[PDB]
This record gives C-alpha cells, structure tokens and sequence, in this order.
C-alpha cells in the first residue's frame, strides 16, 4: 500500500505510514527485484 | 556491561549481525568479561 502507492509526497513534507497489527513479510519485498536499492541497515533485509 | 559493544547479550549480536561485525562486537565483550574473570581470580589469590 506504500510501495505501490500510487502517490507519494513531496520530500520536504514526506509521509509517515504506520505499520501495526499485522505480519511483515519482507522477503517478498527484498526479492522483487523492483527496487534498485533496498539497504538494511545493521540487519539483512531478510533476517529482519 | 556492553564494554563498547551493541548489547551485553551475545544473542543480540548473533542473531542480528553478520559475522564481519558480528565478531567484533563479540571481542568487546570478551575484553570486558576476560578482564572481569582476571580480576576475580587476582583478588581471590590475593585474599588466599
């Protein structure tokens, strides 16, 4: 809903999305292969 | 006591981390417990 959202903001006013209540799945996000960068920062992006 | 390290719990370096840092945040708190134990006994010599 946020990656394929069709808008986003304006950088200087960016959004803020809150995720709760739910399961996260990353790898399906990470293996896409749509994104050009994914950099996880401390952990893997699939051992998050 | 982290000693420098991230966490004082091994686990919370091991399973977040990837060895090249993993490993380095484990040598911090190997300094610190290393010492601690050198410590211990010195005194325990000393009160023998």
């Amino acid at each position: 809903e946020v990656f394929n959202a069709t808008r986003f903001a304006s950088v200087y006013a960016w959004n803020r999305k809150r995720i709760s209540n739910c399961v996260a799945d990353y790898s399906v996000l990470y293996n896409s292969a749509s994104f050009s960068t994914f950099k996880c920062y401390g952990v893997s992006p699939t051992k998050l | 006591s982290n000693f420098g390290a991230i966490s004082s719990v091994l686990n919370d370096i091991l399973s977040r981390l990837d060895p090249p840092e993993a490993e380095v945040q484990i040598d911090r708190l190997i300094t610190g417990r290393l010492q601690s134990l050198q410590t211990y006994v010195t005194q325990q010599l000393i009160r023998a």
